[PDB]
């Protein structure tokens, strides 16, 4: 079952605050028109591939990062228990962090783990009529920065009529982003996508003649 | 604040095992720092050694391990001699201040102090900030006599002996590299 | 942390023994090195290895076939087989720990170990 991703899966790949400018950033985006798999048992453990990008529309409870969740090796279990979002890395007590909570709407997540650090998004955008993937450009604020480096490369998703979630694989390819005035994301090209969609990123903006 | 421990610590690690104690979240006078008689190799790389209390930089690496004298300047970025090409390799952009001063006192027993190990022989030519920590056999020359670890393969951690009759060419420098980039 | 030797004593030739390197104290894997051969006034020769992760036997042809050791990961220990004994073997043996206090990934603290001495002498 494939579900396409029209175009969604940009997060702000710096700290910085830009204006107004077209910015040419090269990391682990999630590709334009990307084949997507719908999880309508319902959780097999999945692999990792250096970034997946989680999008469910509370039925979801969260996920199990590791490498075979065992007693031998550190496991990562990213659980929305209680009132308040907590992490656990532990199997043996090593980290542990409490933040606010994580929890129609459309939760999207990319989480992404590389050197050392563990790094992940988010957004909430609302949607009522179920487009799968909404056609809609918003980009993803990242929460927290993670330095634990557990060497992860399976996860699989807690959970509590079937519900949805979807997993889309990233790669590396490079992107065009369109700030705003403001300092949002409103728009972005891919620079490995189509012929027309080359022209944009060598000519530096988002008109061709 | 918080490497008042890597450098006054009983015992430091060998050279395979390099320790790698991080430290983050204080500040750092670097006063106790480059005005010591004890030390004997401050060259810092990429920075000044001066001019570095009025940084701030993050992420900084504290690496730590034992070498005998006539090794400490293949703590350098490049200069592949034989505990740069196996063991511990800085790789060539580094940003850091290596410093190997000198122990006598601390590390030579009686007869010959034997808990300072170190890699003579690898197969693998190393990456940068690559442990290796792995004790499998080297298999000197195309021989398949492996299992007997007579000759023509080769058990590869070897130990160094530090007794305190020998030369400045062979006793250990405990060095200590404060690693850190941007 | 310290270690633990036994399996000492004087002994006639032929016989057996076995060779246990006890640890203690606090440590997250112990990855041995393995068994240290040292003959009287010699140097220390690597006559038990290969005992980490992912290992392979290793033996010093000196006694190829007749000696054999086990990873017992209860204690974190180890137990060395004598079969036959000869008083080429004739040594004061030594276990090779590497401990390491490194519960994270990245900051390594990692010293190095070694035991006590095992008063081996075994005559015809
Ligand atoms: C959630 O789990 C944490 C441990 O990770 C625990 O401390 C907390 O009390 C739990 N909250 C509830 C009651 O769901
Ligand atoms: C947990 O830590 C102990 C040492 O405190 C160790 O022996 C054990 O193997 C570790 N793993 C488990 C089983 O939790
Ligand atoms: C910026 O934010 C202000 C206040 O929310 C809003 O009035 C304005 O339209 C925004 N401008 C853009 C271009 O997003
Ligand atoms: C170690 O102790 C000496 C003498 O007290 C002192 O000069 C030196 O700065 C100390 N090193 C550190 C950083 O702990």
């Amino acid at each position: 079952a494939y579900t396409n991703s029209f175009t969604r899966g940009v997060y702000y790949p710096d700290k910085v605050f830009r204006s107004s400018v077209l910015h040419s950033t090269q990391d682990l985006f999630l590709p334009f028109f990307s084949n997507v798999t719908w999880f309508h048992f319902d959780n097999p453990v999945l692999p990792f591939n250096d970034g997946v990008y989680f999008a469910s529309t509370n039925i979801i409870r969260g996920w199990i990062f590791g490498t075979t969740l065992d007693s031998k090796t550190q496991s990562l279990l990213i659980v929305n228990n209680a009132t308040n979002v907590v992490i656990k890395v532990c199997e043996n007590c090593t980290f542990e962090y409490v933040s606010q909570p994580f929890l129609k709407n459309l939760r999207e997540f990319v989480f992404k783990n590389i050197d050392g650090y563990f790094k992940i998004y988010s957004k909430h955008t609302p949607i009522n009529l179920v487009r799968d993937l909404p056609q809609g450009f918003s980009a993803l604020e990242p929460l927290v920065d993670l330095p634990i480096g557990i060497n992860i490369t399976r996860f699989q998703t807690l959970l509590a009529g079937a519900a949805a979630y979807y997993v889309g694989y990233l790669q590396p390819r490079t992107f065009l982003l369109k700030y705003n005035e403001n300092g949002t994301i409103t728009d972005a090209v891919d620079c490995a996508l189509d012929p027309l969609s080359e022209t944009k990123c060598t000519l530096k903006s988002f008109t061709v003649e | 604040c918080p490497f008042g421990e890597v450098f006054n610590a009983t015992r430091f690690a060998s050279v395979y095992a390099w320790n790698r104690k991080r430290i983050s979240n204080c500040v750092a006078d670097y006063s106790v720092l480059y005005n010591s008689a004890s030390f004997s190799t401050f060259k810092c790389y990429g920075v000044s050694p001066t001019k570095l209390n009025d940084l701030c930089f993050t992420n900084v690496y504290a690496d730590s391990f034992v070498i005998r004298g006539d090794e400490v300047r293949q703590i350098a970025p490049g200069q592949t001699g034989k505990i740069a090409d196996y063991n511990y390799k800085l790789p060539d952009d580094f940003t850091g201040c290596v410093i190997a001063w000198n122990s006598n006192n601390l590390d030579s027993k009686v007869g010959g102090n034997y808990n300072y190990l170190y890699r003579l022989f690898r197969k693998s030519n190393l990456k940068p900030f690559e442990r290796d920590i792995s004790t499998e056999i080297y298999q000197a020359g195309s021989t398949p006599c492996n299992g007997v670890e007579g000759f023509n393969c080769y058990f590869p951690l070897q130990s160094y002996g530090f007794q305190p009759t020998n030369g400045v060419g062979y006793q250990p420098y405990r060095v200590v590299v404060l690693s850190f980039e941007l | 942390v310290q270690l633990v030797e036994s399996g000492g004593g004087s002994v006639q030739a032929g016989g057996s023994l076995r060779l246990s390197c006890a640890a203690s104290g606090k440590f997250s894997h112990l990855v041995f090195l393995g068994w240290f051969r040292q003959a009287p006034g010699k140097e220390r020769e690597g006559v038990a290895a290969g005992l980490g992760a992912y290992e392979s036997g290793y033996y010093a042809d000196s006694v190829k076939g007749r000696f054999t050791v086990s990873l017992d990961n209860a204690e974190n220990t180890v137990y060395l087989q004598m079969n036959s004994l000869k008083p080429e073997d004739t040594a004061l043996y030594y276990c090779a720990a590497l401990v390491v206090l490194s519960r994270d990934n990245t900051e390594f603290i990692a010293h190095n170990y070694w035991g006590q001495g095992t008063q081996v002498t075994v005559s015809s």
